[PDB]
């Protein structure tokens, strides 16, 4: 009983696509124009997150045709830093970082398929946050049926967000195509780019925002048909895609709307459907909300096999990664991967987590490429199909540390209760991984909980 | 495996009856909580009450106009052609105007009427190419042209005394003309010595708005009296007038309060413009210490706030030797007045003030930014309230957006507000703490809540209070 291969070289490229393009082509750019200044300044950070997700994609495929063991990015860390620090991140990246990614993204879908009942207004919260738990909860059906169909969703909603996103795209031509240029001058373009990098990194985490996901098949490996040839097939063929259609929207974006005109607006895709067209501009916002749903999908998807792998070393509770026989399904863990999704719908502003953790997210991609490089000096007995020229791994380390560095020198105050939330899981470390011979008033109770949920789910051990 | 069964044993165990009808039941309670959850998200978006519809406003809806009488005394002595305009658009474009009313440029020789010509441009402003420029640069800039089509406006009755028909009649081509040449409006003032007046702007309004919609018309009077005013605004409505009718008074604040609320009643809370006059500054009616009270009353108040040029500077033409009071020369720079050198200060020119934060210029910048872009200052409902003896106080509210709230106190002693509001509406009631935005006088810093029950305003003092849409 084994979790038996199904993902395409097609499927791989809709899980990338449709997970990356979520919610941030449609909500971020206020927040990079805000800190770039000008708009010249906003495509080139555009340009800039673009390229340094493509270099880290590049050696993400070589860490996953090395190791080539699914739950990528923990267990590249597991393989070499041993079992604490790959806790660490496990414990971190369960917590605050999956059901907050996936919350976000759900509520900006129901906040975006409830505005043409809403037009002007603010939409109330509550029905929201409801609509959002029902987007999640749907979803976790799906997934809890059949792999099979969760493909064809994810595929389904890749290929309606690229649709959507070339109608943009070409109202945006047609627009500039009409022999008159609002913005987009060869002198103006430029004027208004302020300055103190310390005042840019954080464009800068507003543009990687929006390319967050870009490891997720590194995630969901030990599932493809040949892992060998379509990992790096897949990763080459996607992410190029996304920086050229991001730049292409914001190029599009800037073109119907002047600057200050965006610096103070809502939903930049509503005011465009408003501008090039009249009624049936409600399509933008539906849209809007197609995309988010299969960003949704892939996202629980991939945590699913993350909290499925880290359950087989002994790191977390052994009821999950139980697969039910006849749907061949980690059932278990996709409910614990839901709950906590939709325990996350207490808070009120959530947004205020990003700069609390992106010291952390970008330390373990950076220990993971310090790892690889050190594992192919260390350990060269090993089957490499690709192998990426170096100093590209030097320079994304060089760029991460530098991220790190400069986001512990402009807001230090939010990283210190990051450290401080990051060391609580050192507790739970050393009770039920360390500490062994346990007592029999705790062993029972534990066995007795475990085979309750396995009569209920109907669930067995892997081992095939 | 680790800490639980296998395959065979979970399969005869837990393959008995019961188990199979516990899991087949929490499967559909899981399915009824679902469409519970949906019944509920249908409940609470149809029980939201709705959102009002937008009431389509004119672009001299969202802004203040400017209108700048003399031309060669805007710019200065050697560049007081239509040229030389050109290049200010950038700083008129930093005071955030809509619109801008210039002089008359037609030829007009004297009180002759075979010679003067409304289609005509005198040589000593340009040509009509550059005019053409003038009007294409100033359509970059998000900038209206109003064209003033006053006849006689080198001499003292304006509208040609000696008879009223051609000189009417002239008028008439000349709006299809200057509309077929790209302007966005036409201005007429002193229509108190035109003869048969309120037939006229009727026709005049009819060819300005079958030409476009988006075209404006203006007219103005020296008259202070309300039932002249609204005797002109019978069978007009959609027309813009402009009077003296708040240059009148205004030594207590009881007395504004009421000629503002008298002529909203009286008309109907229609759209209508404030200003001083027709073509005077403010200087000319206040002393000096009443001008940031007046200019944070004139922008919040419903409707078009009307400028002459200089009055964001404070250009007073008494201030200075010898001078028309019809033109005062703008002060641009310190080198701007040329005779009597020595007299300009550095508190008195416009770069000098466009540095200081705590300037009159700095006042009328921050003020005009917030009235073209706060949603409940471009169409919000007005509603005045009873306060303190000597306090004129109102509250801006759209329909859900940021609420404003004015105080004004025009008189000299220290007061206590007072709010006892006890009359507005239960949507746009007062909150117990609103924010500050600004305040005429320094020693205040702006951003902290108050709470209006203990509020306390030094003499000349203006608030601007602002609170959120709660219950
Ligand atoms: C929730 C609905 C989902 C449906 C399926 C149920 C699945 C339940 C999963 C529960 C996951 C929550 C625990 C997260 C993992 C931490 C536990 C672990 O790593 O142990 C491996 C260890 C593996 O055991 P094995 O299965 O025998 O290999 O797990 C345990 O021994 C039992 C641990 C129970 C954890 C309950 C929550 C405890 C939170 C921490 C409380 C504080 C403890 C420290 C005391 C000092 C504090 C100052
Ligand atoms: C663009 C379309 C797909 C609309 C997407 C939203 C749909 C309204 C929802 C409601 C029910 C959902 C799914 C419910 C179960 C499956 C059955 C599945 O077909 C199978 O049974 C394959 C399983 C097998 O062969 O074993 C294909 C469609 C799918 C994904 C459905 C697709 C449509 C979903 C995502
Ligand atoms: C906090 C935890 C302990 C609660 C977990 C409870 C589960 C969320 C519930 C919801 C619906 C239940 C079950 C409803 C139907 C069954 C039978 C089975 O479905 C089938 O029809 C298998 C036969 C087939 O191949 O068609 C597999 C899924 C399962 C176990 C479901 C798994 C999840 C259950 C136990
Ligand atoms: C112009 O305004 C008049 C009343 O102010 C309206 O009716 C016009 O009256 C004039 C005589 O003064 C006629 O010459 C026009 O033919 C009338 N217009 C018609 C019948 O449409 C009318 O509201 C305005 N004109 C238009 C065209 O809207
Ligand atoms: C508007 O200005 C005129 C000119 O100063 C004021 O006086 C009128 O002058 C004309 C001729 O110049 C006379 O025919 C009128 O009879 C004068 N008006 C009166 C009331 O006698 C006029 O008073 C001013 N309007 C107001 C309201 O003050
Ligand atoms: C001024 O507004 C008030 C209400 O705000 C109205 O005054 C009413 O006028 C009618 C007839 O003129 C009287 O029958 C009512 O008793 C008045 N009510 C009040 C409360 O004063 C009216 O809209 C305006 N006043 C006038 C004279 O038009
Ligand atoms: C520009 O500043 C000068 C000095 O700061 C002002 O001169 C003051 O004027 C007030 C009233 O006019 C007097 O009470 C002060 O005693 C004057 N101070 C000095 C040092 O002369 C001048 O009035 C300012 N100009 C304007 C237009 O406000
Ligand atoms: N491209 C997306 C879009 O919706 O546009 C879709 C997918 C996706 C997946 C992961 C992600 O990471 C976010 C994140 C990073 C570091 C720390 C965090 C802490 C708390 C919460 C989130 C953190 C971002 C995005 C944005």
């Amino acid at each position: 009983v084994t979790l038996q291969r199904n993902i395409t070289l097609l499927n791989g490229v809709a899980i990338i696509v449709g997970t990356i393009i979520g919610s941030g082509i449609f909500v971020t750019p206020t927040g990079v124009l805000k800190e770039a200044g000008s708009p010249g300044l906003a495509l080139v950070v555009w340009a800039a997150c673009g390229v340094f997700s493509i270099v880290g994609a590049l050696c993400y495929a070589e860490l996953g045709t090395t190791i080539s063991k699914s739950g990528g990015d923990y267990a590249y860390m597991l393989e070499v830093y041993g079992s604490l620090p790959a806790f660490l991140k496990l414990w971190i990246e369960l917590l605050i970082i999956r059901p907050s990614s996936q919350y976000i993204v759900a509520l900006v879908f129901a906040t975006y398929l409830l505005k043409p009942l809403f037009p002007t207004c603010p939409v109330p919260e509550e029905a929201a946050k409801l609509v959002a738990c029902l987007c999640v909860l749907l979803l976790t059906a799906v997934n809890c049926y059949s792999v099979k169909a969760a493909t064809r969703v994810q595929d389904a909603f890749a290929a309606a967000k690229l649709l959507a996103l070339a109608l943009i795209i070409l109202l945006g031509f047609v627009q500039i195509g009409k022999g008159d240029v609002s913005n987009l001058d060869p002198n103006f373009s430029f004027e208004g780019t302020k300055l103190d990098v310390g005042n840019i990194v954080l464009a800068l985490y507003s543009g990687l925002f929006a390319y967050g996901g870009w490891n997720y098949l590194n995630f969901v490996t030990e599932e493809m048909i040949n892992p060998y040839r379509n990992l790096p097939l897949a990763i080459i063929i996607s992410l190029p895609i996304v920086t050229l259609v991001y730049v292409l929207t914001n190029l599009a974006y800037f073109t119907t709307l002047s600057t200050e005109q965006m610096l103070s607006s809502e939903a930049v895709a509503v005011d465009f459907g408003n501008y090039h067209l009249g009624v049936m501009s409600w399509i933008i916002p539906v849209f809007v909300g197609l995309s988010c749903f299969g960003s949704v999908n892939g996202s629980l998807f991939t945590s699913s096999r993350l909290f499925f792998v880290g359950s087989r070393e002994g790191h977390l509770p052994s009821i999950l990664s139980m697969i039910h026989p006849q749907l061949l399904t980690p059932v278990p863990s996709l409910v614990f991967t839901c709950v906590m999704t939709l325990l996350y719908a207490f808070s009120k502003d959530i947004f205020s987590v990003i700069n609390f953790f992106s010291f952390f997210n970008w330390l373990c991609v950076a220990l993971a490429i310090i790892g690889m490089i050190w594992l192919r000096h260390r350990k060269p007995e090993l089957e490499r199909p690709i192998k990426v020229n170096l100093a590209l791994p030097v320079f994304f380390i060089l760029a991460c540390l530098f991220l790190i560095a400069v986001s512990f020198w402009k807001t230090p105050v939010e990283c210190g209760i990051g450290f401080t939330i990051i060391l609580s899981g050192l507790p739970v470390y050393f009770f039920g991984v360390w500490w062994k011979n346990k007592p029999k008033w705790l062993l029972q109770g534990i066995f007795s909980t475990t085979v309750l949920c396995q009569k209920l789910m109907q669930v067995v051990p892997q081992e095939t | 495996k680790f800490t639980g069964l296998s395959k065979e044993e979970l399969l005869k165990v837990a393959g008995s009856p019961g188990w199979v009808r516990t899991r087949w039941a929490l499967l559909l309670l899981f399915w009824l909580g679902w469409l519970g959850m949906l019944a509920g998200a249908v409940v609470i978006i149809v029980r939201a009450p709705r959102c009002r519809e937008l009431p389509a406003q004119k672009w001299w809806h969202t802004g203040a106009l400017y209108r700048i009488g003399d031309l060669q005394a805007f710019q200065g002595h050697g560049a007081g052609n239509l040229a030389g305009l050109k290049g200010r658009l950038d700083y008129l474009s930093s005071l955030k105007v809509k619109g801008l009313v210039l002089g008359p440029i037609h030829k007009n020789q004297k009180d002759d009427v075979a010679q003067t010509d409304l289609l005509q441009i005198d040589p000593n402003f340009g040509s009509k190419e550059d005019f053409d420029s003038l009007l294409q640069s100033a359509k970059k800039k998000s900038i209206r042209v109003i064209l003033d089509l006053t006849p006689n406006y080198r001499g003292e009755n304006s509208w040609f005394s000696t008879q009223v028909d051609t000189v009417a009649t002239k008028v008439k081509d000349a709006l299809e003309f200057w509309l077929q040449a790209g302007v966005d409006g036409f201005q007429v003032r002193d229509i108190e010595n035109l003869k048969d007046a309120s037939s006229f702007l009727a026709e005049w309004q009819n060819i300005t708005k079958g030409f476009s919609e988006d075209r404006l018309l203006i007219a103005g009077t020296n008259s202070s009296d309300l039932q002249q005013i609204l005797s002109l605004l019978e069978s007009n409505k959609d027309l813009l007038l402009t009077s003296s009718y708040l240059s009148d008074s205004g030594s207590t604040g009881e007395h504004t309060k009421s000629l503002v609320t008298q002529y909203l009643n009286a008309t109907g809370n229609r759209w209508c413009s404030w200003s001083l006059s027709q073509a005077r500054l403010l200087t000319s009616f206040l002393p000096a210490q009443l001008l940031r009270l007046y200019q944070l009353m004139l922008f919040t108040l419903p409707g078009t706030p009307v400028f002459s040029y200089g009055d964001e500077i404070g250009l007073d033409a008494a201030a200075l030797p010898g001078q028309p009071m019809e033109a005062p020369v703008m002060l641009w720079d310190e080198s701007s007045f040329p005779d009597i050198p020595g007299a300009v200060s550095a508190n008195m020119t416009v770069k000098g003030q466009s540095e200081d934060p705590g300037s009159l210029l700095s006042l009328f910048r921050r003020l005009s930014d917030q009235r073209s872009k706060e949603r409940s200052l471009l169409h919000g409902d007005f509603h005045a309230f009873s306060a303190g003896p000597g306090l004129f106080s109102y509250i801006r509210h759209w329909d859900q957006n940021e609420r404003f709230l004015v105080v004004l106190n025009f008189g000299d002693v220290g007061l206590s507000a007072g709010l006892q509001a006890s009359d507005l509406p239960a949507s746009a009631s007062l909150p117990a703490k609103a924010d500050l935005l600004l305040s005429t006088q320094p020693g205040r810093e702006e951003g902290s809540p108050l709470e209006l029950e203990r509020l306390k305003l030094e003499p000349h003092e203006g608030l601007l209070l602002r609170f959120p849409y709660a219950a």
